[PDB]
């Protein structure tokens, strides 16, 4: 309807050049004549989906007072003894005989397959009569074409060569920035409550690009409507007034938005939502302060590696002895960094079809790099990442091509599109040397077997949610349980949990049986000596001594 | 009028073997 | 009367919360209008059904359009496309137009999947023109005009990204498997109509359904109707000329006929790999009194007292894995297990998932585990976990690693980024010492239950157990066979008892061949036992014996540093 | 023949199956000679191709369905007889699986009487020296 200038967000380079490709050539020929140079003909226009190239399409044609055609790939061709080359013909003839107008064709891909793989006899015959009239039309007709592809790979480069072709913009995604613009561009026309500070909605919005954070607006306004329309009992007959200049968008909308939303990059791998938090591992504070310093640093404080001019270090690979929180790290990243978080399982992506695996993984690393910043969590990499060797049981060196992709997809990283690679492994030494290189997975972080206090800790930190008695000390078991792991002390807890819900249940329908031929419902509402007494003569150790002599040895190797 | 036509003709796969080492 | 049967917002049920949402969704800018005009923002106008099937998408949509006073239009998937070339966008613009010109109207999309795949997995030419159309349509100008467009899918993961963005599909409403309550309320809305006796207890019905969902709830009302009416079909004659009066009302369809097809259906899911129901009873299993109270106490109450486990704020222990001598009769537990326990079995063999083709075993295995953690509560029979739990490293030379892969991904799927709501695995290997390290860590198989050769209270228990059935003499002792068998195994019980039951049918076959020639036997006899014990041998040696109990006593050893412990 | 009756195509290797038993059971009462079948017919359990499922289902259907035959035998061949669904090896589509084994020594006697039946050659020849030599040959 009413869309210009001042609706289109972000991409301010991109949109100057084609403010100037486009009213140059049409508001000024005789400067173009003037200075002699044959204003261009044709400019296409790719990125991912939804960053506003036909909303910017719509802005050029309204603010633009030249007539205007609106062409959609697929909608050219016909039955009718192929009409779409005489459909096409007279677009051209309409455009030209009109007025000088401007042409624009919408998803050139749909209509602008390779010749190799498009199979048929009319796609040739619609193709080389695009080409034919993009050649055909002149410098001096005063008309010019946009072009609008989501793919840019699916066209064939003879319609990119140049006098046809020749202008390329790539609008691509915005920055903190540009989405800050957005959003004051998206909220100017909707009462916002006086808290609201963009900046930060703005700090935290990471993959979202162009249409999201509208998306993002009209689900919190969704949630304000209906977080006062139940308190108001607005009935179906009736109309509400005095509510209706009242009803303004608060924060926490805002926050339960962003919790509840995901960048539509992300829609298709998203995991469903699994609180975990920082304090419920109560161990291994120093790898806590170290993983979140080392990921945030790049995020919050840029200018600090740019006055230093270096690039910090990007990936890095968890090993250790089984069940330590490694996979509960990945949990508690993926959960409260205030960054994007893809995790994969290693089997997933191998297949029986040929080259759809490492197509599969550059699907992935395409999504991580998109949406960047993220986090790749590989747990099991010892299905992955095998020695090579010559033992040739493998199909055609079928893992060999994996790993070589994945080294080749992995080692072209930028600073730019910061994406963080999480290894978790539970036996070192089947991993390729390949992965210890400092521009790939460098850092080696070892989890240690926990000390008495991290013991306690964990205790204390694993049953916060727990009623307890008031006079129990867990010193004690810590000074009993040396080498068990924290799965142990999870055994240990849920077996003391589960004798205190026999004696629960015991006493439940004992009760019951006296009472058919309210008061306490657990005369045991907390656990109690006893039981974890008796929970912990049945305990077991996790990790034999072997496993800790070769990991030690591991260790003692660096 | 010129009709249109979907074809699909076939893919390839991989298959997997075993070795003995005596 | 189409009007009665006419499906209102009341059917649908079990999921009222994307009820909500979607009669919100309809309604609010179709009956507030100047509300969306005061708050500022235009509401979304594309919505993506998804899930499971017989879930109630389909009837949801039916709801929605007997209920919203807007035109309707339906749209199937395949139905747009056509041999001659260029009329499937016709067909979509001619429907897009004709929609929107009359009156403000909902679209739905039924089986999007067969039109959407990828944009650059299909190598057809139609498809991509009909995908590109429906992305024009969708987005450009004048993309909509008080209109929402609705899509239902089973697959959403074949679906072209572009149509998962704002302002082609906003919102994705997952309306997945309903809880108890959701089961319940599904389970009333569906008996509304017939004619239930006052016996009837609905909640029961619920608590013993497990995984089934919406039309499986149907299909087992449908099918004790059927049983009742076989019922009471048999006492009155064909009279293929008419029904009497007298018996086609009073029918009652009692609660045993709902017992009796609930032990006969399956979930819809589960019928794929349905085993046969073996008969197994607790009296059947003889000895291993502790073993089978343990099993029971972690099975039962996660599955039946959640309110407990909410209390004390601590997830339910979930693995198991029995490990002993061949035939002390594990396997036999789980045969119980799979008979008596309410929650649903999935019987896998070891080796039986591996698969010829590249990476398919990975797939099997993560096609079982997300079938079992679809319908749970579960309970998974891992029998002989050694076959797919090997050390590894130690196979140099292997198909690839495809066993490590295999124990690798288990091991990840078992734990890793899944809720863990109810999945019990249990393991049975008679060689645990090969078992991967990893497995038998806690938080996977914690728990590792020794069954050692029974004792000779526990081998009376067991010889007990197997005559239940078979007639005995009234003159027979038992414990002389307990006091003189000390090392045998429940199979090599069995074997005696089987070897008494062949001397037994010999004589009483030839004595019913002389008999004939110009039932003499009522029961076996001491002598048959007396005959029938002469060839008994000892099944383990006692190399395995000790191998186990190095094992066991290996495993107590490791369980040092306890004492009495006070507080 | 064997690999002639499957197309890329969807849907021709079928209608090309159907029209021959159409046009064969139209003219007159006939005989099939369906020779390599396990080129047509392999385990629908180990094969991957579509087509090959589709042209074995529609094999099964037209043997055997609603009035499936009327005076008409169809016979087969193949070099091995195990790489063949069961489905198709039960009585009804294929009753009675009869072997021919490689020539006997009489039998080659017979064919070299067979051959020479109309070549002039030397009187001195004589065929049962040859045909014993011959062993190992067949046909
Ligand atoms: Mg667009
Ligand atoms: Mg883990
Ligand atoms: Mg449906
Ligand atoms: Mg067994």
């Amino acid at each position: 309807n009413e869309v210009g200038y001042d609706d289109i967000g972000g991409c301010r380079k991109q949109m100057a050049q084609i403010r100037e490709m486009v009213e140059l050539p049409l508001r000024h020929p005789q400067l173009f004549k003037a200075i002699g140079i044959k204003p261009p003909r044709g400019v296409l226009m790719y990125g991912p989906p939804g960053t506003g190239k036909t909303l910017m399409a719509r802005a050029v044609a309204n603010e633009t007072g030249a007539f205007f055609f609106l062409i959609n790939g697929p909608e050219v061709m016909s039955k009718m003894a192929g009409e779409s080359e005489s459909n096409l013909r007279k677009a051209f003839e309409e455009a030209e005989k009109n007025a000088p107008a401007i042409i624009f064709i919408d998803e050139i891909d749909s209509i602008a397959p390779k010749r190799d793989k498009t199979n048929g006899e009319v796609e040739r015959r619609v193709v080389s009569q695009l080409l034919t009239l993009m050649d055909g039309m002149k410098a001096r007709s005063n008309v010019v074409v946009i072009a609008a592809t989501n793919r840019p790979n699916s066209i064939d480069p003879a319609l990119r060569r140049f006098g046809r072709f020749d202008r390329e913009v790539d609008i691509g995604i915005p920055d903190a920035t540009g989405r800050l613009e957005v959003l004051r561009i998206h909220t100017k026309n909707m009462k916002l409550a006086d808290d609201v500070d963009l900046e930060a909605l703005a700090a935290e919005t990471h993959g979202y690009v162009g249409a999201d954070i509208a998306s993002l607006c009209s689900e919190a306004a969704m949630q304000q409507i209906r977080e006062k329309m139940d308190l108001i009992d607005l009935d179906e007959d009736e109309i509400d007034a005095e509510v209706l200049d009242s009803l303004g968008v608060t924060m926490d909308n805002f926050r339960f938005a962003l919790g509840n939303s995901n960048p539509s990059a992300l829609r298709e791998t998203v995991v469903e939502s699994v609180n975990v938090t920082w304090d419920d591992v109560g161990g291994l504070d120093e790898i806590k302060e170290e993983l979140k310093e080392t990921v945030e640093y790049p995020v919050l404080h840029p200018d600090q590696y740019t006055k230093f001019g270096l690039s910090p270090s990007k990936g890095v690979l968890f090993y250790g002895p089984p069940g330590t929180g490694k996979t509960l790290l990945a949990k508690a990243v993926a959960t409260e960094v205030s960054a994007n978080f893809i995790s994969v399982k290693g089997p997933e992506l191998l297949s029986m079809w040929y080259g759809e695996s490492e197509s599969n993984i550059r699907d992935i690393f395409d999504k991580a790099r998109a949406a960047a910043p993220t986090v790749v969590f590989l747990d099991e990499l010892d299905s992955i990442a095998k020695a090579r060797g010559g033992s040739l049981g493998d199909a055609g060196g079928a893992s060999d091509r994996v790993v070589n992709q994945l080294l080749t997809e992995m080692d072209g990283m930028n600073a730019k599109k910061n994406v963080f690679v999480i290894g978790a492994t539970n036996r070192p030494d089947q991993i390729d040397p390949a992965i210890l290189r400092p521009g790939r997975l460098d850092q080696l972080i070892y989890v240690p077997l926990p000390d008495e206090n991290a013991r306690l800790s964990i205790l204390n930190a694993q049953l916060r949610k727990t009623p307890l008695e008031p006079g129990l000390e867990l010193t004690a078991i810590a000074k009993a349980t040396q080498g068990f792991s924290g799965a142990d002390l999870l055994y240990i807890v849920q077996r003391a949990a589960k004798y205190a819900i026999k004696d629960s249940i015991e006493a439940h329908r004992q009760h019951e049986a006296e009472k058919e031929v309210e008061p306490e419902v657990d005369p045991v509402p907390y656990i109690t000596k006893e039981h974890f007494a008796e929970a912990m003569k049945t305990a077991k150790r996790s990790v034999s001594d072997a496993e800790l002599r070769r990991y030690e040895a591991y260790s003692q190797q660096m | 009028a010129a009709a249109a036509a979907a074809a699909a003709a076939a893919a390839a796969a991989v298959a997997v073997a075993v070795a003995v080492a005596a």
